[PDB]
Protein backbone atom coordinates (compact mmCIF):
# COMPACT_ATOMS: atom_id res chain seq x y z
CA UNK A 1 0.00 0.00 0.00
CA UNK A 2 1.06 3.61 -1.19
CA UNK A 3 0.57 6.63 1.26
CA UNK A 4 1.18 9.86 -0.84
CA UNK A 5 1.61 12.94 1.13
CA UNK A 6 2.60 16.24 -1.00
CA UNK A 7 -0.19 15.40 -3.59
CA UNK A 8 -3.51 17.00 -4.62
CA UNK A 9 -6.53 16.06 -3.27
CA UNK A 10 -9.44 16.35 -5.40
CA UNK A 11 -12.28 15.71 -3.62
CA UNK A 12 -10.74 17.78 -0.40
CA UNK A 13 -10.43 14.08 1.01
CA UNK A 14 -7.88 11.90 -0.86
CA UNK A 15 -4.37 12.76 0.69
CA UNK A 16 -4.36 14.08 4.33
CA UNK A 17 -0.88 14.96 5.98
CA UNK A 18 -0.57 13.86 9.47
CA UNK A 19 1.89 15.60 12.13
CA UNK A 20 4.13 12.76 12.18
CA UNK A 21 3.43 12.16 7.81
CA UNK A 22 5.44 15.59 8.28
CA UNK A 23 7.58 15.25 11.25
CA UNK A 24 9.18 12.09 9.06
CA UNK A 25 9.15 14.35 6.30
CA UNK A 26 11.12 17.05 7.96
CA UNK A 27 13.45 15.03 9.63
CA UNK A 28 14.86 13.42 5.73
CA UNK A 29 14.96 16.82 4.60
CA UNK A 30 17.94 17.95 7.43
CA UNK A 31 19.10 14.90 7.66
CA UNK A 32 18.50 14.36 11.63
CA UNK A 33 17.42 10.68 13.77
CA UNK A 34 15.52 10.82 17.08
CA UNK A 35 19.32 10.95 18.80
CA UNK A 36 19.61 14.97 17.43
CA UNK A 37 18.38 18.46 17.49
CA UNK A 38 17.59 21.71 15.51
CA UNK A 39 18.04 24.09 17.87
CA UNK A 40 18.47 28.17 17.52
CA UNK A 41 18.59 30.66 19.85
CA UNK A 42 17.18 33.74 18.51
CA UNK A 43 17.09 35.88 21.25
CA UNK A 44 19.92 35.05 24.11
CA UNK A 45 18.17 32.74 27.11
CA UNK A 46 18.47 34.59 30.19
CA UNK A 47 20.01 33.02 33.66
CA UNK A 48 18.34 33.91 37.00
CA UNK A 49 19.96 32.25 39.84
CA UNK A 50 19.35 28.67 39.60
CA UNK A 51 17.20 28.79 36.78
CA UNK A 52 17.25 29.00 32.95
CA UNK A 53 15.07 31.01 30.91
CA UNK B 1 7.16 72.39 60.40
CA UNK B 2 5.51 76.13 59.24
CA UNK B 3 7.63 79.36 58.84
CA UNK B 4 6.83 82.02 61.12
CA UNK B 5 8.27 85.31 61.59
CA UNK B 6 10.42 86.19 64.21
CA UNK B 7 10.49 81.89 65.71
CA UNK B 8 12.31 80.88 62.39
CA UNK B 9 15.75 80.77 60.88
CA UNK B 10 15.37 83.46 58.23
CA UNK B 11 16.28 86.74 57.12
CA UNK B 12 13.67 88.45 56.74
CA UNK B 13 12.08 92.23 56.78
CA UNK B 14 14.56 95.34 56.42
CA UNK B 15 16.89 94.66 54.42
CA UNK B 16 19.74 93.08 54.19
CA UNK B 17 17.36 90.43 56.73
CA UNK B 18 17.28 90.07 60.67
CA UNK B 19 17.14 86.92 62.81
CA UNK B 20 16.73 87.87 66.53
CA UNK B 21 18.26 85.45 69.45
CA UNK B 22 15.46 85.56 72.48
CA UNK B 23 14.62 83.19 75.52
CA UNK B 24 12.43 80.31 74.18
CA UNK B 25 11.12 81.47 71.02
CA UNK B 26 14.43 82.75 69.62
CA UNK B 27 15.43 80.59 66.26
CA UNK B 28 14.18 77.17 65.21
CA UNK B 29 14.71 75.73 62.02
CA UNK B 30 11.36 75.36 60.15
CA UNK B 31 12.87 71.96 58.22
CA UNK B 32 14.77 70.05 56.20
CA UNK B 33 15.23 70.74 52.64
CA UNK B 34 13.86 67.83 50.86
CA UNK B 35 12.01 65.99 54.00
CA UNK B 36 10.42 63.55 51.34
CA UNK B 37 13.97 61.41 52.02
CA UNK B 38 12.75 60.57 55.47
CA UNK B 39 11.07 57.83 55.84
CA UNK B 40 10.70 55.35 59.29
CA UNK B 41 9.10 51.92 59.17
CA UNK B 42 8.80 51.79 63.15
CA UNK B 43 9.10 48.14 64.92
CA UNK B 44 7.48 48.97 68.59
CA UNK B 45 7.25 45.42 69.79
CA UNK B 46 8.84 42.39 69.31
CA UNK B 47 7.32 39.96 66.05
CA UNK B 48 8.46 36.86 65.38
CA UNK B 49 7.39 36.51 61.87
CA UNK B 50 5.99 38.45 58.37
CA UNK B 51 4.99 37.95 54.87
CA UNK B 52 6.62 41.00 52.63
CA UNK B 53 5.83 41.74 48.96
CA UNK B 54 9.03 43.78 48.20
CA UNK B 55 9.01 45.60 44.89
CA UNK B 56 13.31 45.91 43.66
CA UNK B 57 14.79 48.51 41.91
CA UNK B 58 17.82 48.08 40.29
CA UNK B 59 18.63 44.47 38.68
CA UNK B 60 22.18 42.89 40.04
CA UNK B 61 22.22 44.77 43.33
CA UNK B 62 21.58 43.38 46.07
CA UNK B 63 17.67 43.59 46.68
CA UNK B 64 15.72 43.48 50.10
CA UNK B 65 15.24 44.50 53.99
CA UNK B 66 17.63 45.23 57.09
CA UNK B 67 16.84 45.73 60.27
CA UNK B 68 17.96 47.86 62.73
CA UNK B 69 18.14 48.44 67.05
CA UNK B 70 17.19 51.07 69.11
CA UNK B 71 20.81 52.48 68.71
CA UNK B 72 21.45 52.20 64.70
CA UNK B 73 23.14 48.70 64.56
CA UNK B 74 22.23 45.90 62.54
CA UNK B 75 21.00 42.81 63.37
CA UNK B 76 19.78 40.97 60.47
CA UNK B 77 19.13 41.31 56.86
CA UNK B 78 17.35 39.09 54.21
CA UNK B 79 18.57 40.28 51.22
CA UNK B 80 19.17 39.11 47.26
CA UNK B 81 21.47 39.61 44.23
CA UNK B 82 19.43 38.43 41.33
CA UNK B 83 20.73 38.71 37.27
CA UNK B 84 17.46 40.79 36.16
CA UNK B 85 14.58 43.04 38.17
CA UNK B 86 12.24 40.59 39.34
CA UNK B 87 8.39 42.39 39.53
CA UNK B 88 8.35 41.72 43.35
CA UNK B 89 9.94 39.02 45.56
CA UNK B 90 7.57 37.74 47.88
CA UNK B 91 9.44 36.64 51.10
CA UNK B 92 7.51 34.44 53.75
CA UNK B 93 10.07 34.48 57.47
CA UNK B 94 7.17 31.55 58.86
CA UNK B 95 8.80 28.50 60.00
CA UNK B 96 6.51 26.08 59.17
CA UNK B 97 6.48 27.01 55.71
CA UNK B 98 9.18 29.29 54.72
CA UNK B 99 9.66 31.01 51.26
CA UNK B 100 11.84 32.95 49.57
CA UNK B 101 10.36 33.55 45.60
CA UNK B 102 11.35 36.29 43.57
CA UNK B 103 8.31 37.06 40.37
CA UNK B 104 9.02 37.86 37.07
CA UNK B 105 5.55 37.70 34.94
CA UNK B 106 3.68 34.59 35.47
CA UNK B 107 6.89 32.73 36.53
CA UNK B 108 8.23 32.13 39.80
CA UNK B 109 11.50 31.76 40.94
CA UNK B 110 13.13 30.49 44.09
CA UNK B 111 15.51 32.88 45.66
CA UNK B 112 16.73 31.36 48.65
CA UNK B 113 20.05 30.23 46.83
CA UNK B 114 21.05 33.77 45.58
CA UNK B 115 20.26 35.44 48.90
CA UNK B 116 22.76 36.67 51.55
CA UNK B 117 23.86 33.89 54.00
CA UNK B 118 25.90 35.97 56.72
CA UNK B 119 23.64 39.32 56.65
CA UNK B 120 19.99 36.76 57.75
CA UNK B 121 21.69 36.65 61.26
CA UNK B 122 17.71 36.05 62.96
CA UNK B 123 14.20 35.50 62.55
CA UNK B 124 12.86 37.47 65.35
CA UNK B 125 12.35 41.09 64.89
CA UNK B 126 13.37 43.40 67.86
CA UNK B 127 12.74 47.35 68.27
CA UNK B 128 13.69 50.08 66.47
CA UNK B 129 13.02 50.31 62.66
CA UNK B 130 13.56 48.85 59.09
CA UNK B 131 15.40 49.63 56.13
CA UNK B 132 14.64 49.76 52.23
CA UNK B 133 17.74 48.09 50.28
CA UNK B 134 17.08 48.86 46.41
CA UNK B 135 13.42 48.80 46.88
CA UNK B 136 11.31 50.97 45.40
CA UNK B 137 8.11 49.85 47.11
CA UNK B 138 7.31 47.12 49.52
CA UNK B 139 3.84 45.80 51.16
CA UNK B 140 3.74 44.08 55.26
CA UNK B 141 2.03 42.21 56.75
CA UNK B 142 3.40 41.38 60.28
CA UNK B 143 2.35 39.00 63.20
CA UNK B 144 3.00 39.18 66.88
CA UNK B 145 2.26 36.74 69.91
CA UNK B 146 0.23 36.99 72.81
CA UNK B 147 0.58 34.10 75.74
CA UNK B 148 -3.39 34.84 76.59
CA UNK B 149 -6.20 36.73 75.07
Amino acid sequence: TIKNFTFFSPNSTEFPVGSNNDGKLYMMLTGMDYRTIRRKDWSSPLNTALNVQ
Amino acid sequence: GKVIAGMSKIYGGTAPGNYKYIKGTSYTYYGESDIDRLSRWDIKEEIFSFMGILYPKLPKTPAGVRFLDDIGNEYTAIVFKTEQVQDYILINTDVNDETYQGWKGTTALNLFPVMDFERYRTRIIEKGQMELINLSKAEFKIKRKADFV
